[PDB]
């Protein structure tokens, strides 16, 4: 890397202006959104789920066998599947009854990321263009 | 860690019918296609044929003039069923799971391979 | 059936050097060609899927890349653990034909 | 003797390099899948100035242009069935009984259609070929649609025509296409006659498998073509003099009924049988293909040396791989090609040969999968007029060659007509000595270094200056721009504000190159020379910035006072 | 919002012991929804350590 | 058209007094459609004074 130490100059930072925060924000919300784009919708799947509960520090209620009924690929078709969801990402409905749904599904398009799409944070420099520069503040405290 | 493994005589004369069980371990079946394919000494590695699901569509190797039928049996066990065995088909058989989405590992591959059991006449 | 053949049918080769296997296609199957790998008292386990992508835990040494019927895997920097049966298998038309197969020597 | 180092800036050198290129519509709209808004009008006149001197090394077969061809066309394919219909609810078990009459070729399904309005279950009855229909189950009248399971089948608008239109690739600012004028030329190698041309000829983008339709046609003889001529298994695309015809019909007459999908969408399918059911037939006329065969297997002999030549139809297997198919009147054709290669030359029946052909509706482009195209179906008769223009034929042993007809993918149906041309990468900067100190484009390339550097003008003056193809563009125009002011910068830290040729004075050392002047500026070409001192570029370049314009401006800051 | 950078690290370890297998079910023609299948071992809970 | 533009700028006031409550309604397999559910006071006509 090329560092320069700018001798007898001192400069005024303040990081809560910093509109590179602001930059790094719309950099990360676009990442996430442009990885997640082309990966399945779980549009279809959100249906009356009538889910019971898992019998096993132990738990007590937050894992649910829960199933539902889906279309096959012939369409005419019906099945009926079962998976095991936690506690949090279902929603009771119909007062006490058995029928979940999945939370925030009646508002928002459930996107899945795909397994291959690894989360595991790399570090990530930002440059500057030419005619531009990044002055670092080396002060220890 | 998805494992898979063959079951099965590993000594069948000709023209009576060929069974072997493949058993899934680590995971029950889920919706890929289940294969089977051979490997004759000498020779390169065959498709015989494969089921989708737990029940559901299958295809074969049509260059085995109907000689095969493949089914499941248990949610973790399926079958392959040769018809008409001769001595041509000596081989290690192996079963295979082979993946229909580009969102994961080894889209259109074997992904997940068994050991494999060596069937003589 | 749309038959393969695979060039060289074997080779000797020690740790450290740069291997090179073609695999030639009788027809166009696009980018759908997978890269498998046998060894001995083992099933084969995949190396490379779509014909460039490493499956997961490949280990990055091995290269594979290729379009229309033409394809090659290179293996640069041989591993002992490398000396195996490589085999290439297309995607497109079913039955997936697989092909003679390449061993590798010590 | 006292030389000093001059630079030139416009010089005629040039080296390999792979760009995108502009695609250019003939001026002559219709929403042909290639889609004309793309592409910007041709100029009405092109310009091929016929570069002397120069002999340029061609090789089809490493070629950026037909990749860049390939990627272009699949994604205007893609482009222009984006906003048409895709066939979701459609996938539905369908009950099929034979046709009443070929036999078994088209099947008479019914289906539950569930529309959008979800308080009706319609049952629909339509025809489908049996090729893009498969078995579910042991119950002989139950099936599917063939690859709707494993793919999303997009209809293709009625709207969009398929005729092909010639279509050029013009070079963009900063390079150049050079042409091999050549009338024998064997693909791989040097050409004798070269030019310059800003746009390429018309190329019809015809898609077809085993064999090339329509195009250009070979001038002197018969041309085969093969990058190594013995590894087999790499295309050996074989170009005509004289054009054999295939005139094709499909002589059964349809009817198209559309069913509603949602609102404002439709699946047009195949309504009933107008007429008896005919075949297929296409014709081509056995003598003319004796003749062409003749003049292929004579160039064969010549290549492969005197063996028998054996000309075999393709494997067996699926139909899609093993049979021609057309791209004719909106209606994929398959034709089995089996009559035309079934002949062994060495060295009575009928005079036209009839290829049955069976139509498929839904198809898999460009060797994908996990995506499908369903084309709706035409009413009336189609009748193709088309031309044989070249073939594609694989190798395979008792002292005779096995001759098929392969291919491959569709880039191969390009090498076949973009064999003439390379894109070349100018580079207008370079040095000289000189005794100071402080025609059209490339026409004076392959003249001396003197009489070329009078030229250096219009070199200079042409060289340098929405959507996906939009944001392709703006990276290709963003990226010539940069270019530009790299050579910009380059000659004013160089002292050389404005001055095609500016002499800096540096000294004209004796390591690079120790040829008199008149050595130097005759008997070389520019790109002799710039091969020559290439080593010692970076070297020279500093020595025309550090030595000189720092000292200079020193000097001149210490002038005022 | 008060942020306070420390001088040195603090370790976490976190651990998540209930044994996990995936099951995928066809959403459509080539659309998989990876979820969850059987549980293998017995019912734990997820605990960070510090 | 005879567009015409005023020196002066005529004052259009316009209201519907009317209360509603929102009823999001579920009718398929996807995001919930959302809809007019009880009118809470009397009907009353949305009006426009000049
Ligand atoms: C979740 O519930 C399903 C039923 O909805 C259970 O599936 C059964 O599992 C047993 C296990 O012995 C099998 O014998 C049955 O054939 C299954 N029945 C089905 C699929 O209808 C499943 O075991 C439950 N999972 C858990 C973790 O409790
Ligand atoms: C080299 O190629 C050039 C360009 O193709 C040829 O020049 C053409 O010659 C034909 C002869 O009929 C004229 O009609 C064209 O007008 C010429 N074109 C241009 C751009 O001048 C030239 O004949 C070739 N020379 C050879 C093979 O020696
Ligand atoms: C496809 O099948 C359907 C039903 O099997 C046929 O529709 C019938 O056609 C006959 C022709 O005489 C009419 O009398 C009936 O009223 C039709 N039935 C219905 C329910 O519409 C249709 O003709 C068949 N098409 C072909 C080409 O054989
Ligand atoms: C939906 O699933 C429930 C499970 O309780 C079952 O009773 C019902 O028959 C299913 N409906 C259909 C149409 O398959
Ligand atoms: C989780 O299950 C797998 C199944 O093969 C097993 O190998 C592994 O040991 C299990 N985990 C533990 C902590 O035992
Ligand atoms: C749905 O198709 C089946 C096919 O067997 C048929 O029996 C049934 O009448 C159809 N239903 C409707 C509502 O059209
Ligand atoms: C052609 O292929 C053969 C295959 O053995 C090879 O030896 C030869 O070098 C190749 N020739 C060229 C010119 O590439
Ligand atoms: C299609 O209609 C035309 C009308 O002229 C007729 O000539 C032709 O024979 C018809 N096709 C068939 C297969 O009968
Ligand atoms: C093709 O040849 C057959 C031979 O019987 C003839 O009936 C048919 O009309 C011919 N078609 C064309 C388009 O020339
Ligand atoms: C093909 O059609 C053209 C149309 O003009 C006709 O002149 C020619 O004779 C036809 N060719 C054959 C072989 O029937
Ligand atoms: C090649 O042609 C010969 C006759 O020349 C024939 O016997 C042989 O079966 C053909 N081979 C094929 C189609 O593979
Ligand atoms: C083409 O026709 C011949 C006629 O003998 C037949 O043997 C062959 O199978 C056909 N080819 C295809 C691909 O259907
Ligand atoms: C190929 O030629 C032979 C000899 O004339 C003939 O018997 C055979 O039928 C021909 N093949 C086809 C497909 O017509
Ligand atoms: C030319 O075609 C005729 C029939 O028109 C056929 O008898 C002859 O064998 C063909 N020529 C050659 C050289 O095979
Ligand atoms: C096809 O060949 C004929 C031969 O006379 C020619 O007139 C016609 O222009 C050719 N068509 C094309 C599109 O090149
Ligand atoms: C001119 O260049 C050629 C090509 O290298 C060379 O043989 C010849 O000697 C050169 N002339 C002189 C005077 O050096
Ligand atoms: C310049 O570098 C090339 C790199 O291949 C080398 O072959 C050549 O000898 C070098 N020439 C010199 C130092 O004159
Ligand atoms: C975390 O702390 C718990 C406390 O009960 C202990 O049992 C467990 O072993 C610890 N886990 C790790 C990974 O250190
Ligand atoms: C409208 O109804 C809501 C129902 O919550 C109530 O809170 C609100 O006061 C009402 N507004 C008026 C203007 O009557
Ligand atoms: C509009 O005029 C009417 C006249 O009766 C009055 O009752 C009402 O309050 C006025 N509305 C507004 C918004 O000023």
């Amino acid at each position: 890397p090329q560092e320069v130490v700018l001798e007898n100059v001192t400069e005024h930072f303040n990081m809560w202006k910093n509109n590179m925060v602001e930059q790094m924000q719309t950099d990360i919300i676009s990442l996430w959104d442009q990885s997640l784009k082309p990966c399945v919708k779980l549009t279809p799947l959100c249906v009356t789920l009538n889910c019971k509960d898992v019998n096993a520090t132990m738990e007590r209620g937050e894992i649910k066998n829960c199933s539902f009924n889906i279309t096959t690929e012939l369409r005419d078709k019906v099945q009926k599947v079962y998976a095991l969801f936690y506690k949090l990402d279902v929603v009771p409905i119909d007062n006490n009854n058995t029928s979940y749904r999945l939370i925030s599904c009646d508002t928002s398009v459930i996107t899945q990321a795909c397994p291959k799409i690894s989360f595991e944070p790399i570090p990530i420099h930002y440059c500057a263009p030419a005619g531009f520069a990044i002055l670092k503040c080396n002060d220890k405290t | 860690q998805v494992q898979l493994q063959e079951s099965g005589p590993g000594l069948v004369k000709p023209s009576e019918t060929l069974s072997l069980t493949c058993t899934v371990s680590g995971g029950s079946i889920d919706d890929y296609f289940w294969n089977w394919v051979r490997q004759p000494p000498g020779k390169p590695l065959e498709c015989i044929g494969y089921i989708f699901g737990r029940g559901g569509g299958t295809k074969y190797n049509p260059s085995l003039d109907n000689r095969v039928t493949i089914s499941t049996d248990t949610p973790n066990q399926f079958s392959l069923k040769l018809r008409s065995v001769t001595v041509a088909d000596t081989a290690i058989y192996y079963c295979a799971r082979w993946n229909l989405y580009d969102d994961d590992f080894g889209y259109n591959s074997f992904a997940v391979w068994g050991r494999g059991v060596l069937v003589t006449v | 059936d749309i038959q393969m053949t695979q060039s060289p049918s074997s080779l000797s080769a020690s740790v450290g050097d740069t291997v090179t296997i073609t695999c030639q296609a009788r027809h166009a199957v696009g980018k759908n060609l997978n890269w498998y790998q046998q060894k001995p008292g083992r099933g084969p386990q995949l190396l490379i899927y779509m014909a460039s992508s490493r499956h997961s835990g490949v280990p990055s040494r091995f290269r594979g890349s290729g379009s229309g019927r033409e394809f090659t895997l290179t293996i640069n920097n041989l591993q002992p653990e490398d000396f195996a049966t490589y085999s290439c298998q297309q995607g497109y038309t079913y039955p997936w034909t697989f092909g003679q197969g390449t061993k590798v020597e010590m | 003797e006292k030389l000093w180092v001059t630079v030139y800036y416009g010089v005629p050198v040039w080296k390999d390099a792979e760009t995108t290129l502009f695609c250019a519509s003939d001026a002559k709209e219709k929403h042909n899948v290639w889609a004309t808004h793309a592409c910007v009008p041709t100029d009405p006149n092109p310009q091929e100035v016929v570069l002397e001197n120069v002999t340029e090394h061609f090789n089809m077969w490493k070629n950026n242009m037909v990749e860049q061809m390939q990627t272009d066309i699949i994604s205007l394919w893609d482009q222009s069935l984006k906003p048409c219909v895709k066939l979701t609810p459609l996938c539905v078990t369908l009950n099929c009984k034979d046709v009443n009459a070929e036999r078994g070729e088209i099947k008479n399904c019914s289906f539950n259609i569930t529309t959008e309005l979800r308080d009706k279950v319609q049952k629909v009855y339509a025809l489908f070929y049996k090729l893009d229909v498969v078995p579910i189950d042991n119950n002989n009248t139950s099936y599917r649609l063939i690859s709707c399971d494993t793919s999303v089948i997009t209809q293709a608008c009625p709207k969009i025509s398929f005729e092909p239109i010639p279509i050029h690739y013009c070079a963009p600012a900063g390079f150049a296409i050079l042409k091999c004028n050549d009338k024998t030329f064997n693909g791989k190698g040097p050409c004798k006659n070269v030019s310059t041309v800003q746009c390429t000829h018309g190329i019809r983008p015809v898609v077809s498998t085993q064999l090339l339709l329509n195009g250009s046609l070979a001038e002197e003889e018969v041309v085969i073509r093969s990058d190594n001529f013995t590894n087999n298994a790499k295309t050996i695309i074989v170009q005509l003099k004289e054009s054999v015809e295939i005139n094709c019909t499909r002589p059964n007459n349809y009817t198209r009924k559309s069913i509603r999908i949602g609102p404002g969408r439709a699946f047009y399918t195949m309504g009933e049988i107008i007429g008896d059911i005919r075949q297929a037939h296409c014709n081509i006329s056995r003598a003319k293909w004796n003749d062409t065969l003749k003049q292929i297997v004579i160039k064969l002999r010549e290549q492969f040396e005197n063996k028998t030549i054996v000309f075999n139809h393709s494997s067996g297997g699926d139909p899609e791989i093993v049979m021609h198919s057309f791209n004719c009147g909106g209606e994929f054709f398959y034709c089995n090609s089996t009559q035309l290669f079934n002949s062994t030359w060495n060295n009575t029946e009928g005079n036209t040969i009839t290829l049955p052909c069976r139509i498929k509706q839904i198809i898999n482009m460009w060797q994908r999968v996990g995506q499908a195209m369903y084309a709706p179906p035409i009413r009336g008769q189609i009748r193709c007029s088309s031309n044989i223009t070249g073939l594609l034929l694989t190798r395979d042993e008792n002292g005779t060659e096995i001759f098929r007809p392969g291919g491959g993918d569709m880039r191969d149906n390009w090498r076949s007509e973009l064999y003439k041309y390379k894109v070349v990468k100018i580079e207008p900067l370079g040095v000289a000595p000189t005794r100071c100190k402080r025609r059209g484009f490339l026409g004076a390339a392959g003249s001396t270094m003197g009489a070329a550097s009078m030229t250096l003008t219009v070199q200079a003056r042409n060289l340098l200056s929405l959507g996906v193809w939009g944001i392709k563009q703006l990276q290709a125009r963003v990226l010539a721009v940069e270019r530009y002011l790299r050579d910009q910068q380059l000659l004013g830290i160089w002292g050389c504000s404005g001055k095609l040729i500016c002499t800096t004075a540096v000294p004209w050392n004796a390591s690079w190159s120790n040829k008199s002047l008149d050595r130097i500026w005759n008997n070389m070409t520019w790109m002799e020379w710039e091969r020559e001192i290439d080593n010692y570029t970076s070297e020279i370049y500093t020595l025309i910035e550090e030595s000189q314009n720092q000292q200079e401006k020193n000097e001149q800051e210490l002038l005022c006072l």
